[PDB]
């Protein structure tokens, strides 16, 4: 029944495609950790912990929402049965009606109840299965040596591997791909540390898919030796044999917005003290827009991907505004209408989106006498007598010293607390539409 | 049939002088349409059918055409 | 053996003049020399033609320096670039083939064996600053960078001359005649911002936006008395005029200076560098902040876009894509202009943009091949329509301008473009134009490229300042109209294919207004009129009434009717000389089909089969040569019938239409010069046999064969198709030539039975045709032909198109019977016709059907036609005894048949 399960994970995307020897080495893996009943709920636990990290977080929920579903059928009584698809019917508003009454049930109609649907979501995984698996976890307690990881745009998990890189104190070797020069120093690097070891990480691989072709499939124990090939989960569809015969990982980007500024502001290194106000002012902006994003239905209309690259770009602009300006006299209307034209609102086609956009950037490049950039922590404006490593301290200070609430996905990115609720409804409506479709067949 | 040449230019004629002649033309639906939608065999039959001669190809001539006759049987389509 | 000896002949002697005449060549491939030398000393003393392409295909490296030398002459093919280096004295074939190495420019001009000035596609001439001397001796690649060069320099010191004239306080009406467009251009650009700028200084605007305004008049007055070439020039002028009269008149209306100083910074600023010992690059461009270099090549006197604000707004993205080294992209609906905005974009800064059409038929040689070429020149290349391509050809040119712009990031001084080294030339940028939502960017592209969403342009201000450049007085509101109307039409009209209601259409709409004013005036009733004779034939019937209504409704003109009698008179007089009956839909598509070919050149007529298209056009030919006196030479060609090698040529046998073109431009005996000569393609219409004429059917009116000779096309020489589909047709062909279309058929049931009966007569005679003509009654015709309609025929024809049978068989019968017509009563001969005419019918009408069915009939038209007369019987005949005809079945007629075993 679970392997069933997992083919039907693996039907609606690539990625997701799983072989009979993975689960046969997972139930191994049962007896390999250290009656019947035991056995079968370690089996539980074994294949959601495995098999969780090749999957994202929506399919993630979807596996341990069936996986409860599938072991409390066994287990309990028919009245369990009907409470808990009652609970997945009124999740997805297909059927509604009270539970037939058990601290977890109770506990679940409060979640429910109070429209608190990323809990109701998040209760199986935390009642049910204990174990959780890192990267570090999964790339550590597995024999195999070659590795996928698979993410969306505007995430990336290189500089987690490169964190790892001081786990195991290995040396990484980062490839990018997309030239012919490229393509030789990979071949290169891969023979290379396919005898002297050392962990090679190629970034993108998508669009040299087709050298993916011609290689890699002719080139798919070595000790300190793991190869981990990058790749995008909307890019073009990777071949079934690689996939296979690599360890298939998925990476999840942040849940904080103050960590997208701290993480913008500690790679600008320079220029005077407005130019450090500006790159600073354009971290907190690129930081909401980008936490706006991945609201797709609400926070934009559609799925925009806002790189380092309109980073750089804005960048750039600020300091020729900046540098052709000797009276200090900042051209804010003039830096508004590029950002929110031709630098971010470029490759925007909607009206609607361009708003936000222009919106965005009329409350975040106001530059009036002092700035409450969220409700938490208002900038005032640099003084006229300071060095700028001064204001880079100040400005880390003030970094350091706010802390981002728990509904900093309203109050900062100023949305209204009900387009969030419908927003978490539709994702668990998704959910547990789903999870009917795998139940019920 | 012989080009001959007495009066309008060039004139294809039967070789007999009394006796017309029929173009026989079994399945006329057979020919192939091409990659854009189109017969190469009936719209040349519909030239000499309703212009009444056709255009020759390596010196670019017209030629009239005067006592031939067409006639094609052909399966529904 | 003959052709392989005139081949090896011609291969020699092309490849003697290329190098054997030539020294100091000879030491990069002596062995191949050698090889030569051996070849052409064999072929002097006697198929060897394998052998001298091996040797040119390894002289590619000698002929890869020769273009290293100069690598304009680097876009032609290889065949014509050896037709030029082969011909090293007689300085022929360069001069009429550079428009596709300096890309707006056609001739050169030259006297007494020496360089005098140049002369564009357009037709502006350009005197250069100094006289080059021409010599025999002198090679071909020599002279061609010292004359552009020379022309760079030309077009720099005329506009420098231009800006001393206009800084000395003189008139623009006396520098606007002498110098070319691109050096006055320059000199208002740089006038006009030096003179706002000087104005931003202060908070005065009036004076000098008055000023401007008596500017746009005097070229308005220069313009309306001018000659042609002028007159483009006065127009593409004034484009620019009314874009710093918009802007001069915005930067007065700001409430504060903040708004004046970010209007400034969003146009573009022209500067020039007073202070730089160089000469080409002493003029730059301020636009939001960012520089970029002027290139003062010649680009001629162009289709000057309007500025609106969003070309303003491509114009600051693509110069913020360009300051930091990244290549340009535009995405977006077709027809929003993006390919233009790139052509404008490059001609602003005075440059020339190649331009790449991206499809199928573009292979990744001759891609790569003109990519290395613009890399190695420093041109900007945009590709247009790049998501047509394949998957291999797609990467391998995703990859090609991947490393391109990666080297122009870096600043790299050479590439490893193509495994070979090349110079990266730092200017050279590549634009991409997209037409997505039927793909999109590759990664490592979009990994290097600016993507930008550009929208639907402004044409209510395009179209207001067209109209301002064409003279009408009431130019806002009208063009106001005009976009309403367009989009009401768009909105409320049929989702046909052919439909086009875009800025291509307003464009063509308000360029055939130009003729018109002659004879209706500067007014709405020009505008109503061109808009009737380019958007009413293209409709179908309801569509034509929709137009109909909204141009009451919108339009205040009620369309008054012109002055044309005389040519419905003479419609009328050729209708009757060749039986053509003229109802009032008739004489609409004819009246259509005249208007039209009265402007455009290239007519499409579509319709259903056999709704009179070629009756439509042979009679509008018969009434205009009544009403003008002019010959007419009718060449009668079908698209389909022929193939390509025969119907444009093969690689050499001229094609049939090369060849009456040729004939026709040679004039042996003059009587084309005095005669109307009429191309009819009466076949469907097929992508690779009109994509195969393109130059034909554009403003070039030139024909391009595929050895490379360019036959002229005659004024006259007007081409006309005849298809029944539309489905296989590309929108730009659709919108490029006139279009016509029969939404109904343009006859009646009787007019056709009229006109068939007079050409059966034509192919006790007028008695006899009284009594056809008048059997043939239309009362019992119109119930039995709808009787007939309900049938079921076998591959359904219309019965429309079925009475082109019905007629010509029937008289027929009667006319086998003219021997017997003199010895039987009246009654007897009336009975005869009625059966004659009852069998005819039976088999055209319902002859494609099964026997019941014919039975059906033949007792439908025995109660049709009434009990008195001859009723047909399903069996009857006419039989001849030894003395008089007799009616008789065919069961008599069946002979008995005696079969041997065998
Ligand atoms: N004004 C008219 N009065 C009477 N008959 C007419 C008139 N105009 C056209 N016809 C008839 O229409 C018939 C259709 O032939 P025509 O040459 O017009 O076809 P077409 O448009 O070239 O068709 P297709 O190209 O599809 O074969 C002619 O044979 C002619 O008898
Ligand atoms: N600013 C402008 N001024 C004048 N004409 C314009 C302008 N913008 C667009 N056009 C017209 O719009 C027409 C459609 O452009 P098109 O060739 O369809 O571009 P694309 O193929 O990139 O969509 C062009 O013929 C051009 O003349
Ligand atoms: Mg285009
Ligand atoms: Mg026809």
């Amino acid at each position: 029944k679970i392997f069933s399960m997992l083919e039907k994970f693996g039907q609606f995307h690539w990625f997701y495609g799983i072989s009979i020897g993975q689960f046969l080495s997972c139930f191994k893996r049962v007896f390999i950790k250290k009656r019947v009943d035991e056995i079968l709920w370690l089996l539980y636990q074994e294949v959601y912990c495995q098999f969780s990290t090749a999957l994202d977080k929506k399919f993630k929920m979807i596996m341990a929402m069936t996986m409860f579903c599938l072991y409390k059928f066994d287990i309990e009584s028919e009245q369990y049965k009907e409470a808990v698809l009652t609970m997945i019917g009124v999740l997805s508003e297909s059927s509604d009606g009270v539970p037939k009454l058990n601290d977890d049930l109770r506990y679940l109609w409060d979640y429910v109840t109070t429209k608190s649907y990323i809990s109701a979501l998040n209760w199986f995984k935390n009642e049910f299965f204990v174990d959780e698996w890192n990267i570090a976890d999964v790339v550590a307690n597995s024999e195999n040596n070659y590795f996928t990881m698979a993410s969306e745009r505007d995430v990336d998990g290189t500089f987690k591997l490169i964190e790892l890189a001081k786990a195991s104190k290995e040396s990484l070797k980062i490839i990018p791909l997309g030239s012919i020069e490229n393509l030789n120093y990979a071949q290169e690097e891969i023979s290379k540390s396919k005898i002297e070891g050392g962990w090679i990480l190629l970034q993108n691989i998508q669009m040299s898919l087709s050298w993916v072709k011609t290689y890699l499939h002719k080139h798919v124990e070595h000790e300190k030796f793991k190869m981990f090939m990058t790749c995008h989960l909307t890019g073009d569809k990777l071949p079934a044999p690689l996939l296979q015969r690599t360890d298939r990982v998925v990476y999840e980007d942040i849940p904080g917005i103050l960590d997208t500024v701290k993480d913008l502001w500690g790679s600008q290194f320079f220029s005077g003290v407005w130019s450090v106000y500006c790159t600073f002012l354009l971290s907190w902006f690129h930081a909401l827009i980008t936490a706006r994003t991945r609201l797709v239905p609400h926070g934009f209309s559609k799925k925009y991907y806002f790189n380092d690259c309109d980073f750089q770009f804005a960048s750039v602009y600020l300091e020729n505004v900046l540098a052709t300006n000797s009276t200090n006299n900042i051209p804010w209307a003039q830096v508004r209408d590029h950002i929110a034209t031709i630098v971010y609102g470029g490759k925007i086609d909607e009206e609607k989106d361009l708003e936000v956009v222009a919106k965005l950037c009329a409350h975040v490049f106001c530059g009036s006498d002092n700035l409450q950039i969220v409700p938490g922590v208002r900038i005032p404006q640099p003084l006229l007598q300071q060095s700028e490593e001064e204001e880079r301290a100040r400005l880390t200070a003030i970094l350091s010293n706010t802390i981002e609430p728990a509904d900093s996905l309203s109050s900062w990115l100023q949305l209204p607390r009900e387009s969030i609720l419908d927003y978490e409804r539709l994702q668990a409506k998704e959910v547990a539409s789903s999870t009917e479709q795998l139940l019920q067949e | 049939t012989n080009y001959v040449t007495t009066s309008k230019g060039l004139t294809l004629l039967p070789k007999s002088d009394i006796k017309n002649l029929v173009l026989f033309c079994d399945e006329i639906n057979l020919p192939k349409l091409d990659k854009y939608g189109s017969q190469n065999v009936v719209l040349f039959l519909r030239q000499l059918m309703e212009k009444q001669g056709f255009w020759k190809t390596p010196e670019n001539k017209w030629v009239t055409i005067e006592r031939i006759h067409i006639v094609g049987a052909c399966n529904p389509p | 053996i003959q052709v392989n000896w005139v081949e090896v002949q011609f291969y020699w002697l092309d490849l003697y003049g290329i190098l054997g005449e030539n020294l100091d060549i000879q030491n990069f491939l002596p062995l191949e020399t050698s090889k030569f030398k051996s070849l052409t000393s064999e072929y002097k003393m006697i198929l060897t033609i394998d052998s001298l392409k091996m040797i040119k295909s390894s002289l590619s490296t000698f002929l890869e320096r020769q273009r290293r030398q100069f690598p304009r002459f680097y876009f032609l093919g290889n065949d014509d670039l050896l037709k030029i280096i082969g011909s090293g004295k007689h300085h022929d074939q360069v001069s009429k083939f550079m428009k596709k190495m300096f890309g707006s420019i056609e001739s050169i001009i030259f006297f007494e064996d020496s360089i005098t000035g140049v002369r564009s596609v357009e037709g502006e001439v350009l005197n250069l600053n100094e006289k080059i001397e021409l010599k025999d001796s002198i090679q071909a690649q020599e002279w061609l960078n010292i004359l552009d060069t020379e022309i760079k320099l030309s077009v720099f010191t005329q506009f420098r001359d231009c800006l001393g004239q206009l800084k000395d306080g003189t008139d623009i009406e006396v520098v606007v005649s002498k110098y070319i467009f691109q050096a006055i251009l320059l000199s208002a650009q740089v006038m006009w911002t030096e003179l706002v700028e000087k104005c931003l200084q202060t908070n005065e605007f009036s004076k000098y936006w008055k000023e401007v305004d008596m500017k746009i008049k005097g070229l308005l007055d220069k313009l309306n008395k001018s000659s042609d070439n002028v007159k483009k020039k006065i127009e593409a002028l004034l484009v620019e005029y009314l874009h710093f009269n918009n802007v001069i008149g915005q930067l007065k209306n700001c409430s504060t200076k903040e708004e004046a100083r970010l209007l400034w910074a969003k146009v573009q600023k022209f500067y020039q560098k007073n202070d730089t010992l160089d000469d080409l690059n002493s003029v730059f461009i301020s636009q939001s902040g960012y520089l970029l270099q002027y290139k003062f090549e010649y680009i001629g006197i162009p289709e000057r876009l309007i500025y609106t604000p969003l070309l303003l707004v491509g114009f600051a993205t693509l110069t913020d894509s360009l300051h930091q080294k990244y290549g340009g992209c535009f995405f977006g609906p077709a027809g929003t202009g993006k390919t233009e905005t790139v052509k404008a974009f490059g001609q602003n800064l005075g440059r020339v943009v190649v331009v790449f059409n991206c499809d199928d038929s573009f292979d990744y040689q001759v891609l790569s091949r003109l990519l290395v070429g613009i890399t190695q020149i420093g041109a900007w290349g945009c590709f247009d329509e790049f998501n047509r391509l394949d998957e291999k050809v797609l990467s391998a040119v995703s990859a090609n301008i991947q490393q391109i712009q990666n080297g122009l990031q870096v600043g790299k001084s050479h590439i490893t473009l193509l495994e070979e080294e090349t110079p990266l030339s730092p200017h050279t940028a590549v634009f991409i134009t997209l037409n997505p939502g039927y793909s999109e960017l590759p990664e490592n592209l979009k990994k290097s490229f600016r993507e930008f969403s550009m929208k639907s342009p402004q044409s209510g201000t395009i179209a207001e300042m067209i109209l301002q450049i064409m003279g009408f007085e009431d130019s806002k509101s009208l063009a106001s109209k005009i976009v309403h109307f367009l989009e009401l039409l768009s909105s409320k009209c049929s989702s046909m294919n052919h439909y086009h209601f875009g800025l291509r259409t307003l464009k063509g709409v308000l360029r055939n207004c130009s003729p018109l004013v002659s004879e209706f005036g500067e007014g709405e009733k020009t505008v109503v009129e061109s808009l009737k004779r380019v958007i009413l034939p293209s409709l179908g019937d309801t569509d034509e009434l929709v137009f109909k209504d909204e141009l009451s409704k919108i339009f205040d003109s009620a369309g008054t009717p012109l002055n044309s009698k005389a040519i419905v008179q003479c419609l009328k007089d050729a209708g009757q000389r060749s039986g053509f009956s003229m109802s009032e839909e008739f004489l609409k598509k004819c009246m259509q089909f005249y208007y039209m070919q009265k402007t455009q050149q290239a007519l499409i007529l579509v319709g259903k089969a056999g709704c009179g298209k070629t009756a439509t056009w042979k009679t509008v030919i018969d009434a205009m040569a009544i009403f003008d006196g002019h010959a007419n030479v009718v060449y009668v060609i079908d698209t389909k019938v022929l193939t390509k090698e025969s119907l444009y040529g093969s690689m050499w046998r001229d094609g049939l239409f090369t060849s009456i073109l040729r004939r026709v431009n040679d004039d042996i005996t003059g009587t084309f010069k005095n005669s109307r000569i009429w191309v009819v393609f009466d076949s469907d219409l097929d992508p690779e046999y009109v994509e195969a004429m393109n130059s034909v059917l554009d403003d070039n009116k030139i024909l391009t064969l595929p050895n490379g000779e360019r036959l002229p096309i005659p004024p006259n020489f007007r081409i006309l198709f005849e298809t029944d589909n539309l489905d296989h047709t590309t929108p730009a062909t659709i919108t490029r030539c006139g279009l016509l279309w029969f939404s109904t058929d343009v006859c009646s049931i009787s007019s056709k039975i009229d006109h068939l009966l007079n050409k059966s007569y034509e192919a006790e005679l007028d008695k006899l045709k009284d009594l056809i003509s008048d059997s043939f009654d239309m009362a019992s015709l119109t119930n039995i032909f709808t009787c007939s309609n309900d049938l079921v025929h076998i591959l359904g024809v219309r019965t429309f198109n079925k009475l082109e049978t019905a007629v010509q068989l029937a008289v027929h019968l009667i006319s086998s019977y003219r021997q017997w017509f003199q010895n039987l009563d009246d009654k007897s001969l009336k009975d005869v016709i009625t059966l004659l005419i009852k069998r005819s019918l039976l088999y055209a009408l319902a002859g494609d059907s099964t026997g019941e069915s014919q039975r059906a009939f033949i007792q439908t038209i025995n109660t049709y036609f009434g009990h008195d007369s001859q009723e047909l019987s399903d069996y009857s005949t006419i039989v001849i005894a030894n003395d008089k005809l007799s009616f008789s079945s065919f069961c008599s007629e069946i002979p008995s048949v005696s079969l041997e075993a065998h």
